[PDB]
């Protein structure tokens, strides 16, 4: 073993990072120590898990995940559907103006909003409720799943909340993986057949 | 006291009610601003601009209620009465009129005429003498110069903030528009309002010191007499008033950093990564087309270990 | 312009709502002022009590209506603090405040304007390069003395609402005490007729004063030619509705004087007012005409 | 002829004022130089009028007016419940504290709101068409009142003001419309008393 | 100052009634005798008494008297309707006519009207009215026009079917050229 | 600085998958050798890495190794439900029974369910009808599975029908007092 890969293992940070990493969660410029961590062992860190069947990658806008494999021996989940569109209208707010005067910070509120804004509301209640028409209760349900998703979507690694409530959040580099099938300026089919192939996505 | 009050607004119904229509008539009052002739031929270029006659009398009448404007019955005069602006019509008013005072020079001469008020107002206060010589030299020129100034420069505070916001709204839009073509402009109103809000407070701060001392020499004063609660509570208040302003004067600028350096990194992470704007847009795309064609992010899931009980 | 203004006007939808619950909201506000977005809240809550989503319902359109000046502070509770604008600070004002009127208090401003207008005159003539002719003449007019002027103007349209004020006053007393309020009423008036006249003899006094430097500033000089006459205008305006107020004053005195001697002098137990008015429902139950000469035109020809 | 009648008869005012009188125009504290002219002459005059069956009243309120005797040779003419209404209103409004604020001066609308307020509605209707809540019918009360009122500006009831029918004052001539209540009394013996002096008429 | 005559004048019993009636615009003929003959006595005095009044005091030249308004009359004025001189004038050609002389004095409602179809246009006539239901009005009509002329001095009734004319009626009388017949110059004004 | 002989336990081919499997709470019995035995041979230097994560690295009595999370574990962490452990130590009745021997390691779900009903209280069982019944065994055929994962058993050729339990059972075993029969205590410990 390297010499360098072992001094890697042994940095305190390790073992939590590590943890972390194999449950799926993203790494952003916002955690200092271990973004940094990642960036100084790296090329010996992706060997460290290549050894698991799993990649260790580098988005291009800096951020680090796990990438399981054909093979992998860390098993492998995907988002839902409503989770995707939550993250993709979170990478749209990282990249509006809105945010300037939120300072970084957005609402439960502001995502719901901008997502019934752009989104379906329709096929979107078709998510919640198989048939459901103009329904009210039903419009809590999408509230909550799209609170669940955002919370999941905190494990993650995309959003950091704000204090001792879920009210208000701020927003990761760590999205923009949300973006992938148009990140490249491509048809999104063909992109999409490209993510599925690379282990990036999977079809639903 | 606290509750009470409210107790006090709606026993007199007090209620101002201007939706844009009564409101660009009163600005239009205040325009040509008199008698209540005039008043009418006013509401007729108002209710025109969008039952005249008793729509203008009800309007009138609400308006005195509200105690927006003030009257006097004159017969002499056209329509038998004229018509004033109380303070109240005054105020707002002037609020959507008055431009905007943000002179350094401005504020260096009301903190100037306020130094001298004050220092006359502790010599005065020193020198000793009978009722008059401290309602005339001390108390006045507390009440009715120092403190109406100090009203003033806390004015010119509040509308610096609204300033402050107007460019934050500026700097919004603009990147908006031209995207990574606003940034050199966002960078002047950016190190701009950075530098008035710096010599605002560089001001208050130098000439801050001076004026509370002399505040104190006749709180000093105060001490030896016992009839002079009425300036005790007065200089008090006032120190309260100028320690108020220097805090939130120091503090604006805390806020306003914290504002300045986000709006750096919005510009190194949203654009200087995607300068066209382009990933953007074709992200809307996406988020209104996802439906059609679906697909969901893979993320690595470990088992949990499963423990005992 | 003129008729442009209000199209100004209806382009960004200012509108202040302010019932009594928005307002004495606001009240609370401005009395706590002497913040941060949960202190807003708890504020709302004591509000919606002396009667949470009713909070931020008047919170955002008190932002809309631009009562209030926001900011995002991340220490801060709630990450929002919030400030009264100069707007919100008028309106809180006028009720909130003791507005208290004093002669002491006019003079008081005056005294200030007769310095820095008379620097200003002075230093106006002796000639300068265009810092001489910025900072010594022009900014004591626009920022010093025209402020202070608003100041007078404002002071006076107080003393106003004193008037209205003594008018409810002597309404009230004589519709409760009738007969009896007569010498309080004759009080009140003798007295605000007291309290203007000194109003004006004091403007009058540095009126011309004023005036004269002013006009020095006139002779010796645009902009600033600009200036001097609107504040010509304006010291001329407040002088005017200034004597015309004692005038006004005296057309409620006398009537008032009037009032006792017709309707009061002439009916003390104030009987005859009942009597009257249940003899106007009573009327159609058994009725009567009065009587007059009705002499004959002298008819004509064509 | 008396020395002092002669000198009335021959003062630069006595014609006009006759006319007016003779018209029956209520004569106030309001026009200064007619009322001093009156008072100074007053028991003259009295006799002057008398020579037509008329007398010269003075009502103890201080106004003047010519009172139709039974057999006066100036005719006499009555007014009508509606104008009765609205002049005994004329003096609710005179003796009111809601005066004070007005300075004197009222309005048409002002007058009408009262009113409707102390009277019937209904009656009140009656009078403008036999049966009628109709909103014409109810336009048709407003042109009256006003109508009523221009009458009893003509009686000297109510300085009109300015150059417009809708602000105008008020005159102590209107006690006259309180009379049959005046001295505190049963309302029928007072009009039966009225009707005697030729103050009134049944309707 | 005001003279003894005039004192006098006023003093005179008859005085009360007669300034009414002049100050109604009536006009005092023969036909009131104690009045004219009052009037005649006094006229140097009572013209300038009602000169105060603005209003002159006149004798027309057939003899009798009546109040003529000035502009500045201080003396409440109105005016005849249309229909009122339509009627004088005619009340003027009947006056003159024959008929009167045999008559004795005395004329009918009828003959009134009659003239009155006859001399003038029953176009105008009707037009003022609004048919047989207008023709009644128009009857009706003249009625309270004689009446508003008795009032007058014009008429006097003999009952108001029967009736006399006075002198006064030449205040409705035409130009008279200096011995032109009278009736031609009266249906001339009339038409 | 790390040790030589634990860089040379992360570098075997086994390690990855095993690290794997320990952490999800998986107990590496001798059933599975090539593991087994990689793990004895470094008790030593991985007990000393797993507790970087705040686990423990723990071999029974009965010799089969496992992760033991610490209340502070920087691993991730779950739990089995009320029925999983019934089912756990059921499991190890079995395999203490008689029947075991004779059946030669060999069991079928249904004699799994039949021991359940007995030794426990078919009340709470249920508690956690006949659709009722039926849910019961597919939730304890659940069980059996949550159980495999974790290394208590391995199912016999194309089916779940019969299966096989580890000695990593022992972990539901009650407590022996050192000469009794480990029935009487693990029925005991089952009430």
């Amino acid at each position: 073993m390297p010499v360098k890969l072992a001094q890697a293992l042994a940095n305190p940070l390790f073992p939590a990072l590590d943890s972390a990493l194999r449950s799926g969660r993203h790494i952003g410029l916002d955690e200092l120590d271990n973004h940094a961590f990642l960036m100084d062992f790296q090329e010996y860190l992706e060997e460290f898990y290549a050894r698991y069947n799993v990649e260790l990658i580098r988005a291009p806008e800096g951020f680090f995940y796990l990438r399981p494999r054909s093979t992998t021996l860390i098993p492998r989940s995907v988002l839902s559907e409503l989770d995707m569109m939550v993250g993709k209208i979170l990478c749209y707010l990282y990249l509006s103006p809105e945010r300037l005067a939120n300072e970084g910070i957005f609402t439960q509120q502001e995502l719901y909003d901008e997502l019934l804004t752009l989104a379906d509301e329709a096929k979107l209640l078709k998510l919640v409720n198989n048939r459901s028409t103009g329904s009210d209760v039903d419009r809590q349900k999408l509230q909550e799943k799209v609170r669940s998703s955002l919370n999941r979507l905190r494990r993650l690694g995309m959003v950091w909340f704000m204090g001792h409530d879920s009210s208000k959040f701020r927003i990761t580099e760590s999205v923009f993986r949300f973006g992938a099938d148009v990140r490249a300026g491509d048809d999104p089919r063909e992109a999409q057949r490209r993510l599925i192939r690379d282990g990036e996505a999977m079809p639903i | 006291t606290v509750p009470e009050l409210v107790a006090w607004a709606r026993k007199n119904d007090f209620s101002i009610s201007l939706p844009v229509d009564r409101l660009s008539f009163l600005l239009a009052v205040a325009t040509l601003n008199m008698s209540e002739g005039e008043l009418v031929d006013a509401f007729r270029h108002v209710s025109d601009a969008f039952t005249i006659g008793v729509r203008a009398n009800n309007a009138i009448n609400d308006m005195v209620r509200q105690r927006l404007l003030n009257r006097f019955t004159s017969e002499q005069a056209e329509g038998n009465a004229i018509y004033r602006l109380t303070p109240l019509g005054i105020g707002i008013t002037d609020y959507y009129i008055r431009q905007r005072e943000f002179s350094t020079l401005r504020l260096s001469m009301q903190l100037s005429i306020v130094a001298g008020e004050l220092k006359r107002a502790a010599d005065a206060a020193e020198e000793g003498g009978d009722e008059f010589h401290w309602h005339r030299n001390v108390y006045a020129p507390l009440k009715y110069s120092v403190a109406e100034i100090f009203d003033s420069i806390d004015l010119t505070q509040r509308l610096m903030d609204e300033q402050q916001q107007q460019v934050k709204d500026d700097i919004a839009q603009l990147l908006n528009k031209d995207w990574r073509a606003a940034i050199s402009s966002c960078e002047l109103l950016l190190s701009e309002t950075s530098g008035t809000l710096r010599e605002l407070q560089d001001t208050l701060e130098a000439a801050g010191d001076k004026l509370q001392a002399n505040l104190l020499r006749i709180q000093d004063a105060t001490m030896t007499h016992d009839d002079l609660h009425f300036v005790d509570r007065l200089v008090f208040d006032l120190q309260s008033k100028l320690d108020r302003i220097i805090s939130w004067g120091q503090q604006s600028i805390d806020l306003w950093i914290g504002y300045d350096r986000h709006v750096h990194k919005f510009i190194r992470t949203a654009i200087d990564m995607d300068k066209n704007r382009v990933f953007a847009q074709r992200l809307r795309q996406s988020v209104q087309t996802y439906f059609d064609e679906p697909w969901a992010l893979t993320y690595a899931n470990a088992d949990r270990l499963l423990d005992m009980r």
